[PDB]
C-alpha cells in the first residue's frame, strides 16, 4: 500500500502548515 | 516600562539629570547629603533604559540604577 | 528645458505642512500619475467592496497563467497549459486564503496616502475586507481560465483575425 | 492652545507619522530672539522666525534633544506638549 | 601670494621623551591600559587638538612629505635589490623562459630550498610584482643603469625628508596658501600631470623606444649602445624611425604627418612582446600631455582671467535641487575630510579601472607572456582600490560630525539628500534585496536543479538562455571600430573584444573574451555585492548626525560603540560602525572579482596554442557548465586548483603552503574578537590580576580587555589580514607551477 | 642637556622591547648558523 | 555536469551545511542598533506606497533583541557545523567502504 | 623499546633517509653531520627521532636535560621582572617608570637575579613570596 505516501505527505507538506500558520495567526493576534 | 532606582549615597552632583534625554529624572530637597538634595525618578514611564544615567554618576558603586522591564511604545523608541 | 522657466521648484511639501513626513514629488502628484492610482479598483469612487475585488481578482488573475506555463516543469509536454492553469488557480486560493487570513484578525485601519486623499471607506471593516476576498477566487479563478482560453490556440485567434 | 510659528524648511520624510494620528504627537514651542539656522531632529536643516515658534516632533525624546541644540542659542524656554489624538495636550516639559 | 611663517616649531628632542604630548587629557599619564592604546589610535588625527585651521594644516603638509620619503626609499629599494640580488641580465636574453628572480634568501635554517631553481644559473624566489617589465619598459639595459637609479632614488628620498623638517620646523606656510585651490589645480595638472607627461613622451621618443625597436630585432642585449649614443649619434635613430631626417621643422610648420614613423595609431598588441606597441605610448603621452598643459590653464589665479569655482558651482542650479550646488565650496575649502572623502573614493575608483584597462591592455613587453605576473597586477589594485573607497565612506561621516555646518549648507544638494534620505536608502534596500534573489538564487536553483537530476531546468547555456545582449553588442562595435568609427587605428582597443588571437611562443597574450550565460549570472552578482557595500556605507554617511532611533547621533561623535541596552538595544548605530560592517562586504565583493577574473581567464583566455592555431586552455574549457552553480565553484575552483598549493613541501613553493595554513588561522582568530563581548573578558583578567596580586607581580597600570570599538577594530584587522592572505598565497602557488 | 633625552627615549618601552628583541633574536640566529639541527642534547 | 549518483544528497547537505553555518556570522558581526535604523525606512517606504498602505501590521516591526540574535546566531551556526560534518562523515566513508 | 622504538643507526629507513639529506646551513656537510647525532636516538618505522620524555637517565637529552636549561632561564625572566615591580612601587610616579624604564634601577635588577633559586627560597620561607588574602581585592560572592 505505497500510495499513502501520496497522500499523507502533501497533507504534511501543504495542509498541515497551513491549517497551523492560520491558526496561530489568528490566535497570537486576538484581543 | 524600565524601573529607576536611586540609593542614598549619592552627593547631588546633578549629572544624571543633565544625562537622561527624556527628562525622567529631578532633583528634589532632601537633608541628607553636603550639596542637600537627591536624585529622583517620577516619570520611570518615559525612560528609554539609554543608561546614560548610569553612565555619568560618580559615586562607586553608582547610586542610580536602570532595571529594563516591560517594554512599552515609548520605551522601544518608535517613531511609528 | 525651463519648467516655470528658470525658477521655481517641485518638491513643494505634503499639504503644506513641513513637519509631516512626506513631499510632493512629480511621482506623486504629476495629474496623469494622481488620476491613474486614483482610478484603479482599489481606489475608484462608486464600487462595492464585492465590486472592487471583482477586477483586482480578473487581473491578477490573468496574468499568472503566464510564468507557471512557460517557466514551470511541465512546459515540453502536451500538457503544458495545462500545468498552467492548475499552478494559477492554486495560487489565487492560496491568496483567498491570505485575504480572509488578513481580514479575520481585527485589520487596521487603511491608509491615506498624497496621490490618494481617502482610502475607500470599505477597507475598515471585517466585513468589507470578506466581501474583497470573495469577489477575489472568483475573478481569479475565472481570469485564470480566459488566459487558457486564448494562448491554447494562437494560431486560431490569428487566423479568425 | 499653543499658537506658534512654523520654521522654514521645505518639508522632510522625517517629520510625522501614522503614531501622530493614532497614539500621541508631541510639540515644542520656543520664543526665539531672531531668525536663524538651527537644525531638525528629523533632519535637515531650517530658520527660526523671530518670536513663538512650534514644531511638531514625533517622539519627546527629539524635543529634548532639540532643546540641548537651542540652549547653545541662549534660548532655555523650550516647552513640549503632549498632544492626545482626542484632544488632550498635557504640558510635561518643564515640571512646574 | 606666498607668505610663510619664520620658525613656528623648535627642533628639540624634547616631546620626544614624554609619550603622548599631542592631547591634553592623554599627557597627564597613563592609569590603565586603555592609555596605551589610545596612544597609537589618536596620533596622526591632528584634528582633535584645536579650532586653529591654520596650525593643523602644518601638520598635515609636512606628515605629507614623510610618506613621500617612505615611497621612495621603498622604491629605489626594489631597483636596488633588481640591482645586485636579481636576474635581470639573464632575463633580457629570453623572457620566455627565464623566471622573475630578485630576493635571495640566506640558507641558515633550511629556508634555503626557497631559493629555487628559476633560470638562468640564479636561485631565489620568483618575484610577480613586474618590476623587470617596467625597467625594460624603461629601457634599462645593464646593472649600472639601476645602481644610480637606486642611489638616485635614495638622494631624492633624503630630498623630501629634510623638506618636512624645513616646511614645518623651520619655514611654515600661513593658511591662505593652501585655501590657493584655484592656485593649486593649476599647477597640479599643468607641471605635475601635463609636463611630467610631457617629459615621459620625451623619454620614449628619444630614449626607450629605440631601445626597445632593437629588442624586437633580437640583435643582442650587450651590443645595444647606450641611450645617451641615440642622441648624440643621430644616424642610429635614422636607420630606425626613418621619419627624423625632418628634425625640428615640420612640428612648427604643423606638418605633423611627417612624424608618422615613431607617433603611430597603431592601435593593438606588439606581436613580438605581446605589449603596446612603443610607438603608439608615445604619442599617448604626449597627446596626454597637450589636454593638461591647456586645461590648467582654466582657474584663476593673480592675473584676472580664468574660471572661478565658488562662481561655476553657484551658476548649476535647477527646479529640483533649490540652490544647488551652492554652498559646497566652504565644505571643500575649509574642511580636510571632505577633501579626503573627495581625493579617495575617486582614487580608489581609479585604481580598480587601471586594474582592468591593464590586463586587457598589456602595456609592457612581456606581460602578457608571463600569466603569473598579470593575475597578480589585477588582483593586487583591485584590493588597493576597494580599500580607498571604503575610506572615502569613512571620512565622509567624519565630515558630517564634526564639520557638517547647517548656515553654509542651507537647502543646497547636500542638504536635500538628508530630507529625503529615506527614500534613497529604503529604494536601496529594495535592490540589494531584488539582486540578491534574482541573481543568487539563479545559483541556489542551478544547484537544485543539477542535484535533482533535472539539467534542463536550469540557467546555462544549453538548457535555459541568460545571454547578456547589452554585452555582446558593445563587443561587436568595439571589434568593428578600425575603419568604421575610428578609422585610423587597425587593430581594436584590445582583443578582449573581437580580433584574434596574439600568441607570443607558446602562450596565449589575449583572445577574444566570449560572454555567456555563466557571464551573465556572475557580472549580476558584482553588481550585487556593489549595491549592498554602497547601502552600507551610504547610511553610515546620511544617518551619521542623526535618525529616528538616535536624534542627537552628532552629540555622541563619529566613534562611539552604542547608546546603552535600551530602545530594545543600540549596539552599532555609530557612523564607526557602517565603516567597520562594510570592510567585510568589500572583502566580499572583491573577492569574486578576482575569482571571475583568476578562472575565466584561465578557462576562456589563458593557454598555449599549437602549430595550426587550436589554443589549449589552462582548465580545459569549463567555465561555461560549472560557474552557474555553487557546487561547481567549489568543485572546480576551491578544491581543483588547491593542489598546487597544499603539495608543495619540500620544493620551493613551500612558503606559499606555510602561507595558507598560516592565514587559515588568522581568520579563524579574529572571531575570538568579533563574535564575544569586552565585558566577558574584563571579568576574567580580575582572576588574573587575583594571581598576579597574590604573588605580588601587581603591574601598576591596571590591565583592562580592549574597549568595544577596539575589539571590533581588531576583530577586522585580523579578519580582513588571514582572508586575503589566504588568497595570497593561493593564487601564487597556482600561478607559479602552471605558468 | 640634549644627551639625556636619548636614554630617555632609548628606555621607553617599544625602543627598549625593540631592541632588547633584536639582541635576544640575533642570539638564537647566530648560535644556530654554527651549530645547527639540535633536537635534543647528544648527552 | 556528466550526472548524479546516490551522494547527491550528501553533496547537497554539505553546501547547505556551509550556507547556515555562514549565515549565524551575520547575527553576531553586525549587532541591533544597525538593523533598527534600517527598519525604520521599511517601515517609511511602506506607509508611502500607495496601493500596498492598504494593508498594515498588527505588530509595529522591530529588530531582533540583543539576547535573541545570540540565540539565533548560534542555532544557525551550531545547525551548520552538525550538517556539514554529517554529510562529510557519512559520504566520505560510505563512498569508500 | 620504548616502544616501537628501534635505534635509528639500526633502522634501514634512516639510513634511507641519510642517503638524500638536505643542507640546513650553508655548511656543505651540514646535512651529514645532523644524521650521526640522531643515530642516537630511537627512530620508529618511518625513520624519525621519537623522543623519550620520561626520565630515562639514557634518554635525559631529550626532555630532562632542556627542562633544567629552560626552566633556570624563564624563571629568571619572570623573577626579575618581579623585582622591578617591587622597586618601582616605592617611588613617586610608578607609572612613568612601567612605560618609560628606570634603566639606573632595571640594570641593577637584571644583572642581580641569576641567584634566583638562593633568592626564591628565601623569600618562601619568610613569607614574603606572597600576600595576605584580606590585603587582596576580591568578587563580592
Ligand atoms: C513537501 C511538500 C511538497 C510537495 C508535495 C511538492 C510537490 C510539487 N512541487 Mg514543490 N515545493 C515545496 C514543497 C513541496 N512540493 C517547497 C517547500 C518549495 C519551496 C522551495 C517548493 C517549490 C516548488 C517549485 C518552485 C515548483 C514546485 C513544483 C512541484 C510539483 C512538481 C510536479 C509537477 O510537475 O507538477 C505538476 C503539477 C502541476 C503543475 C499543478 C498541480 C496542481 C497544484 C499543485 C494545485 C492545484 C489546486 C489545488 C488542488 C488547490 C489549491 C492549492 C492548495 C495547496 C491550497 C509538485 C506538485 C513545480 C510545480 O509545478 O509547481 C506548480 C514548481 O515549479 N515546487
Ligand atoms: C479600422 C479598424 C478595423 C479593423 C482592424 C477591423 C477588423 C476586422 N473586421 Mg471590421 N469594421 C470596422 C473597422 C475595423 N475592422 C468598421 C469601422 C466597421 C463598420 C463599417 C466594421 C465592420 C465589420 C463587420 C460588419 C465585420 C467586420 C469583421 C472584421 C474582421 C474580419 C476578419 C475575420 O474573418 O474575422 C475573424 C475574427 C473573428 C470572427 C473574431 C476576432 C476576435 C474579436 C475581434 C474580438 C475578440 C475579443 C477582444 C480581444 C476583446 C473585446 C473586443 C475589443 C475591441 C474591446 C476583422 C477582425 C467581420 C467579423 O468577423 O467581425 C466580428 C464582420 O463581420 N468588420
Ligand atoms: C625559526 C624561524 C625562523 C628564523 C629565525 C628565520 C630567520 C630569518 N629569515 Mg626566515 N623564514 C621562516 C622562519 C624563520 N626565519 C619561515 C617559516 C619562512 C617561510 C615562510 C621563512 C622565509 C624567509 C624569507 C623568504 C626570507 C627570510 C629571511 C630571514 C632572515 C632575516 C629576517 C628578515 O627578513 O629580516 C633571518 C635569518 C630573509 C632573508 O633570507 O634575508 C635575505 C628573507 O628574505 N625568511
Ligand atoms: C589617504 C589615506 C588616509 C588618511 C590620511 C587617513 C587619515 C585618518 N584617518 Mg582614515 N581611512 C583610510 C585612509 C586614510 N585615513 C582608509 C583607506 C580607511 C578604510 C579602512 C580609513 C578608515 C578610517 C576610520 C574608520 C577612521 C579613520 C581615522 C583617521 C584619522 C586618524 C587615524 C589614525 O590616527 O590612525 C593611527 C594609526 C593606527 C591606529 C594604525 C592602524 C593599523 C592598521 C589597522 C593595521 C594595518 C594592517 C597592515 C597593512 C598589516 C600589518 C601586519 C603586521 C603583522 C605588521 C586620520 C585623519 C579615524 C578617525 O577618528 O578620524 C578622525 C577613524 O575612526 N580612518
Ligand atoms: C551566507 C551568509 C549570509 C547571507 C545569506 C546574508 C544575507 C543577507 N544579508 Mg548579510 N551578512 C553576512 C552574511 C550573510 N548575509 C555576514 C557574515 C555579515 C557580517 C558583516 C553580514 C552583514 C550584513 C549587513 C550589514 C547587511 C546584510 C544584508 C543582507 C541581505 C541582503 C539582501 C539579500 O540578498 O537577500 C536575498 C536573500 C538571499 C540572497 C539568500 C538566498 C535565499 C534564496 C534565494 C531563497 C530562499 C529559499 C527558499 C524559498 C526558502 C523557503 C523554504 C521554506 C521551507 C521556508 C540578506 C538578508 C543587507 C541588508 O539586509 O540590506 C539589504 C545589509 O545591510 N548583511
Ligand atoms: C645578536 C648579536 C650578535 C652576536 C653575538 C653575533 C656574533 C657573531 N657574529 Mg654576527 N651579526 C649579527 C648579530 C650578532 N652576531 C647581526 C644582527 C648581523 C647582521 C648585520 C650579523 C652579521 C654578521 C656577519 C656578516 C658576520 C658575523 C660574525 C659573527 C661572529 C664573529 C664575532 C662577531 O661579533 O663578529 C660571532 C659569532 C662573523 C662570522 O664569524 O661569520 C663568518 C661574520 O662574518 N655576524
Ligand atoms: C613552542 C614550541 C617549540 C619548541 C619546544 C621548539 C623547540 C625547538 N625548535 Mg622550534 N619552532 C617553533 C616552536 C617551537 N620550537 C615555531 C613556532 C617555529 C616556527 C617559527 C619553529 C621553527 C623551528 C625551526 C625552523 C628550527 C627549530 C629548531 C628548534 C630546536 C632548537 C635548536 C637549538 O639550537 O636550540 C638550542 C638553543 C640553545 C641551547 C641556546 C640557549 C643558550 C642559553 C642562552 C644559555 C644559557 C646559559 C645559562 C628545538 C628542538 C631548530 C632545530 O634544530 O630543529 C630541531 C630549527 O632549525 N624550530
Ligand atoms: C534622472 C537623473 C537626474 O540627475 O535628474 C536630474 C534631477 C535634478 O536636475 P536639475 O537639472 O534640477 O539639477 C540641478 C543640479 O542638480 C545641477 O546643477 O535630479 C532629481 O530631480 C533627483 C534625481 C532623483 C534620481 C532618482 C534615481
Ligand atoms: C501601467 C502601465 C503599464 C502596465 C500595465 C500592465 C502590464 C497591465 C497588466 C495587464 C493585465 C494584468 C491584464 C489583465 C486583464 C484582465 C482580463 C483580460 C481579464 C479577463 C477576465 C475574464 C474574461 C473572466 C471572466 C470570468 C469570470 C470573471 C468568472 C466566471 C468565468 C469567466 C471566465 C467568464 C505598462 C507596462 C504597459 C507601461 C506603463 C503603463
Ligand atoms: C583577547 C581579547 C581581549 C583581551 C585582550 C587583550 C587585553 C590584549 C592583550 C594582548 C597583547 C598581546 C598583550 C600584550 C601585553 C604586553 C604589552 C606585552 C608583553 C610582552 C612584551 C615584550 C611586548 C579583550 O579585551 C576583548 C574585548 C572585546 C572583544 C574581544 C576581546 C578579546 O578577544
Ligand atoms: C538580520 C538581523 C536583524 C533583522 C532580522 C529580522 C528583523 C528578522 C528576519 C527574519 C524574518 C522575520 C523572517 C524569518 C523567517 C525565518 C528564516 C524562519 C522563521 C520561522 C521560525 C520563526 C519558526 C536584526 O534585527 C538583528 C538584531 C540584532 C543582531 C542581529 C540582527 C540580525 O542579524
Ligand atoms: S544618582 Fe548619581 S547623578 Fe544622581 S545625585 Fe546621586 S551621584 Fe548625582
Ligand atoms: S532610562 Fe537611564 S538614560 Fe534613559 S532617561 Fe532614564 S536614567 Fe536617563
Ligand atoms: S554594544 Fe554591548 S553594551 Fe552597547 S548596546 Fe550593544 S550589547 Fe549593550
Amino acid at each position: 500500500a505505497s500510495f499513502l505516501s501520496s497522500i499523507f505527505v502533501p497533507v504534511i507538506g501543504w495542509v498541515v502548515p497551513i491549517a497551523t500558520f492560520s491558526f496561530l495567526f489568528l490566535y497570537i493576534e486576538r484581543e | 516600562s524600565h524601573t529607576v532606582k536611586i540609593y542614598d549615597t549619592c552627593i547631588g552632583c546633578t549629572q544624571c539629570v543633565r544625562a537622561c534625554p527624556t527628562d525622567v529624572l529631578e532633583m528634589v530637597p532632601w537633608d541628607g547629603c553636603k550639596a542637600a538634595q537627591v536624585a529622583s525618578s517620577p516619570r520611570t514611564e518615559d525612560c528609554v533604559g539609554c543608561k546614560r544615567c548610569e553612565t555619568a554618576c560618580p559615586t562607586d558603586f553608582l547610586s542610580i540604577r536602570v532595571y529594563l522591564g516591560a517594554e512599552t511604545t515609548r520605551s522601544m523608541g518608535l517613531a511609528y | 528645458l525651463p519648467s516655470d522657466p528658470r525658477n521655481r521648484e517641485v518638491v513643494f511639501p505634503a499639504g503644506r505642512d513641513p513637519q509631516w513626513g512626506n513631499l510632493e514629488t512629480p511621482v506623486n502628484a504629476s495629474p496623469l500619475v494622481k488620476w491613474f492610482i486614483n482610478n484603479l479598483p482599489a481606489y475608484r469612487p462608486g464600487l462595492t467592496p464585492f465590486r472592487r475585488g471583482l477586477e483586482v481578482g480578473m487581473a491578477h488573475g490573468y496574468f499568472l497563467f503566464g510564468p507557471f506555463a512557460k517557466l514551470g516543469p511541465l512546459r515540453d509536454a502536451a500538457n503544458a497549459n495545462l500545468a498552467g492553469l492548475l499552478g494559477a488557480i492554486g495560487l489565487v486560493v492560496l491568496f483567498t486564503l491570505a485575504l480572509s487570513l488578513y481580514a479575520n484578525s481585527n485589520p487596521p485601519t487603511a491608509l491615506a496616502s498624497v496621490t490618494v486623499p481617502n482610502p475607500p471607506d470599505a477597507f475598515q471593516s471585517k466585513e468589507g475586507w470578506n466581501n474583497f476576498a470573495s469577489a477575489f477566487l472568483i475573478g481569479g479563478i475565472g481570469g485564470a481560465v480566459v488566459a487558457y482560453f486564448l494562448t491554447s490556440n494562437l494560431a486560431l485567434i490569428q487566423g479568425l483575425v | 492652545t499653543l499658537s506658534g510659528k512654523t520654521p522654514l524648511f521645505a518639508g522632510s520624510t522625517g517629520g510625522l507619522l501614522t503614531k501622530a494620528v493614532e497614539e500621541e504627537k508631541y510639540a515644542i514651542t520656543w520664543t526665539s530672539p531672531k531668525a536663524q539656522v538651527f537644525e531638525l531632529p528629523t533632519g535637515g536643516a531650517a530658520t527660526m522666525h523671530e518670536g513663538e515658534n512650534l514644531l511638531y516632533i514625533a517622539r519627546k525624546e527629539y524635543g529634548i534633544a532639540l532643546g540641548g541644540q537651542l540652549r547653545k542659542f541662549k534660548i532655555t524656554n523650550y516647552k513640549i506638549y503632549r498632544i492626545l489624538p482626542s484632544g488632550e495636550t498635557t504640558f510635561i516639559h518643564p515640571a512646574d | 601670494r606666498v607668505i610663510v611663517d619664520k620658525d613656528p616649531v623648535p627642533t628639540s628632542f624634547e616631546k620626544w621623551a614624554q609619550p603622548g604630548h599631542f592631547d591634553r587629557t592623554l599627557a597627564r599619564g597613563p592609569k590603565t591600559t586603555t592609555w596605551i592604546w589610545n596612544l597609537h589610535a589618536l596620533a596622526h588625527d591632528f584634528d582633535t587638538h584645536t579650532s586653529d585651521l591654520e596650525d593643523i594644516s602644518r601638520k598635515i603638509f609636512a606628515a605629507h612629505f614623510g610618506h613621500l620619503a617612505v615611497v621612495t626609499i621603498w622604491l629605489s629599494g626594489m631597483i636596488f635589490h633588481g640591482a645586485k640580488f636579481s636576474n635581470y641580465e639573464a632575463w633580457l636574453s629570453d623572457p620566455l623562459n627565464v623566471r622573475p628572480s630578485a630576493q635571495v634568501v640566506w640558507p641558515i635554517v633550511g629556508q634555503d630550498i626557497l631559493n629555487g631553481d628559476v633560470g638562468g644559473g640564479f636561485h631565489g624566489i620568483q618575484i610577480t610584482s613586474g618590476l623587470f617589465q617596467v625597467w625594460r619598459g624603461w629601457g634599462i639595459t645593464n646593472s649600472f643603469q639601476l645602481y644610480c637609479t637606486a642611489i638616485g632614488g635614495l638622494v631624492l628620498a633624503g630630498l623630501f625628508l629634510f623638506a618636512g623638517w624645513f616646511h614645518y620646523h623651520k619655514r611654515a606656510p600661513k593658511l591662505e596658501w593652501f585655501q590657493n585651490v584655484e592656485s593649486m589645480l593649476n599647477h597640479h595638472l599643468q607641471v605635475l600631470l601635463g609636463c611630467g607627461s610631457l617629459g615621459w613622451a620625451g623619454h620614449l621618443i628619444h630614449v626607450s623606444a629605440p631601445i626597445n625597436k632593437l629588442m624586437d630585432a633580437g640583435v643582442a642585449v650587450k651590443d645595444i649602445p647606450l641611450p645617451h649614443e641615440f642622441i648624440l649619434n643621430k644616424s642610429l635613430l635614422i636607420d630606425l624611425f626613418p621619419g627624423f631626417a625632418a628634425g625640428l621643422t615640420p612640428f612648427f610648420t604643423l606638418n605633423w604627418g611627417q612624424y608618422a614613423d615613431f607617433l603611430t595609431f597603431k592601435g593593438g598588441l606588439n606581436p613580438v612582446t605581446g605589449g603596446l606597441w612603443m610607438t603608439d605610448i608615445a604619442h599617448h603621452h604626449l597627446a596626454i600631455a597637450v589636454v593638461f598643459i591647456i586645461a590648467g590653464h582654466q582657474y584663476r589665479t593673480n592675473w584676472g582671467i580664468g574660471h572661478s569655482i565658488k562662481e561655476i558651482l553657484e551658476n548649476h542650479k535647477g527646479p529640483f535641487t533649490g540652490e544647488g550646488h551652492k554652498g559646497l565650496y566652504e565644505n571643500l575649502t575649509t574642511s580636510w575630510h571632505a577633501q579626503l572623502a573627495t581625493n579617495l573614493a575617486f582614487l580608489g575608483s581609479l585604481t580598480i579601472i587601471i586594474a582592468h584597462h591593464m590586463y586587457a591592455m598589456p602595456p609592457y613587453p612581456y606581460l602578457a607572456t608571463d600569466y603569473a605576473t598579470q593575475l597578480c597586477i589585477f588582483t593586487h589594485h583591485i584590493w588597493i582600490g576597494g580599500f580607498l573607497i571604503v575610506g572615502g565612506a569613512a571620512h565622509a561621516a567624519i565630515f558630517m560630525v564634526r564639520d557638517y555646518d547647517p548656515v553654509v549648507n542651507q537647502n543646497n544638494v547636500l542638504d536635500r539628500v538628508i530630507r529625503h534620505r529615506d527614500a534613497i536608502i529604503s529604494h536601496l534596500n529594495w535592490v540589494c534585496i531584488f539582486l540578491g534573489f534574482h541573481s543568487f538564487g539563479l545559483y541556489i536553483h542551478n544547484d537544485t536543479m543539477r542535484a535533482l537530476g533535472r539539467p534542463q531546468d536550469m540557467f546555462s547555456d544549453t538548457a535555459i538562455q541568460l545571454q547578456p545582449v547589452f554585452a555582446q553588442w558593445v563587443q561587436n562595435l568595439h571589434t568593428l571600430a578600425p575603419g568604421g568609427t575610428a578609422p585610423n587605428a587597425l587593430e581594436p582597443v584590445s582583443y578582449a573584444f573581437g580580433g584574434g588571437v596574439l600568441a607570443v611562443g607558446g602562450k596565449v597574450a589575449m583572445m577574444p573574451i566570449a560572454l555567456g550565460t555563466a557571464d551573465f549570472l556572475i557580472h549580476h552578482i558584482h553588481a550585487f555585492t556593489i549595491h549592498v557595500t554602497v547601502l552600507i556605507l551610504l547610511k553610515g554617511v546620511l544617518f551619521a548626525r542623526s535618525s529616528r532611533l538616535i536624534p542627537d547621533k552628532a552629540n555622541l561623535g563619529f566613534r562611539f560603540p552604542c547608546d546603552g541596552p535600551g530602545r530594545g538595544g543600540t549596539c552599532q548605530v555609530s557612523g564607526w560602525d557602517h565603516v567597520f560592517l562594510g570592510l567585510f562586504w568589500m572583502y566580499n565583493s572583491l573577492s569574486i572579482v578576482i575569482f571571475h577574473f583568476s578562472w575565466k581567464m584561465q578557462s576562456d583566455v589563458w593557454g598555449t596554442v599549437d602549430a595550426a592555431g587550436n589554443v589549449s586552455h589552462i582548465t580545459g574549457g569549463n567555465f561555461a557548465q560549472s560557474a552557474i552553480t555553487i557546487n561547481g565553484w567549489l568543485r572546480d575552483f576551491l578544491w581543483a586548483q588547491a593542489s598546487q598549493v597544499i603539495n608543495s613541501y619540500g620544493s620551493a613553493l613551500s612558503a606559499y603552503g606555510l602561507m595558507f595554513l598560516g592565514a587559515h588561522f588568522v581568520w579563524a582568530f579574529s572571531l575570538m574578537f568579533l563574535f564575544s563581548g569586552r565585558g566577558y573578558w574584563q571579568e576574567l583578567i580580575e582572576s588574573i590580576v587575583w594571581a598576579h596580586n597574590k604573588l605580588k607581580v601587581a603591574p601598576a597600570i591596571q590591565p583592562r580587555a580592549l574597549s568595544i570599538t577596539q575589539g571590533r577594530a581588531v576583530g577586522v584587522a585580523h579578519y580582513l589580514l588571514g582572508g586575503i592572505a589566504t588568497t595570497w598565497a593561493f593564487f601564487h602557488a597556482h600561478i607559479l607551477s602552471v605558468g | 642637556d640634549q644627551s639625556s633625552y636619548l636614554i630617555k627615549f632609548i628606555s621607553t618601552a617599544p625602543v627598549a622591547a625593540t631592541i632588547w628583541l633584536t639582541i635576544t633574536a640575533g642570539i638564537l640566529i647566530e648560535f644556530n648558523r654554527f651549530f645547527p639541527d639540535l633536537l635534543f642534547h647528544p648527552l | 555536469p556528466y550526472g548524479v549518483n546516490n551522494l547527491s544528497v550528501w553533496a547537497w547537505m554539505f553546501l547547505f551545511g556551509h550556507l547556515v553555518w555562514a549565515t549565524g556570522f551575520m547575527f553576531l558581526i553586525s549587532w541591533r542598533g544597525y538593523w533598527q535604523e534600517l527598519i525604520e525606512t521599511l517601515v517609511w517606504a511602506h506607509e508611502r506606497t500607495p496601493i500596498a498602505n492598504l494593508v498594515r501590521w498588527k505588530d509595529k516591526p522591530v529588530a531582533l533583541s540583543i539576547v535573541q540574535a545570540r540565540v539565533v546566531g548560534l542555532a544557525h551556526f551550531t545547525v551548520g557545523y552538525v550538517l556539514t560534518y554529517a554529510a562529510f562523515l557519512i559520504a566520505s566513508t560510505a563512498g569508500k567502504f | 623499546l620504548g616502544a616501537d622504538l628501534t635505534p635509528c643507526a639500526e633502522n634501514p629507513a634512516f639510513q634511507a633517509l641519510a642517503k638524500n639529506a638536505r643542507n640546513t646551513t650553508a655548511d656543505p656537510q651540514s646535512g651529514q653531520k645532523r644524521f650521526e647525532r640522531y643515530s642516537q636516538a630511537l627512530c620508529g618505522p618511518e625513520g624519525y627521532p621519537h623522543l623519550i620524555v620520561d626520565g630515562r637517565l639514557d634518554r635525559a637529552g631529550d626532555f630532562l636535560i632542556p627542562s633544567i636549561l629552560f626552566l633556570y632561564i624563564a624563571g629568571w625572566i619572570g623573577w626579575v621582572g618581579r623585582a622591578y615591580l617591587q622597586a618601582i612601587k616605592k617611588d613617586s610616579d610608578t607609572e612613568q617608570k612601567e612605560i618609560q624604564l628606570d634603566l639606573g634601577i632595571a640594570l641593577p635588577i637584571i644583572a642581580t637575579g641569576f641567584a634566583w633559586p638562593a633568592a626564591a627560597v628565601k623569600e618562601l620561607l619568610s613569607g614574603e613570596l606572597t600576600a595576605k588574602d584580606s590585603e587582596i581585592t576580591v568578587s563580592p560572592r
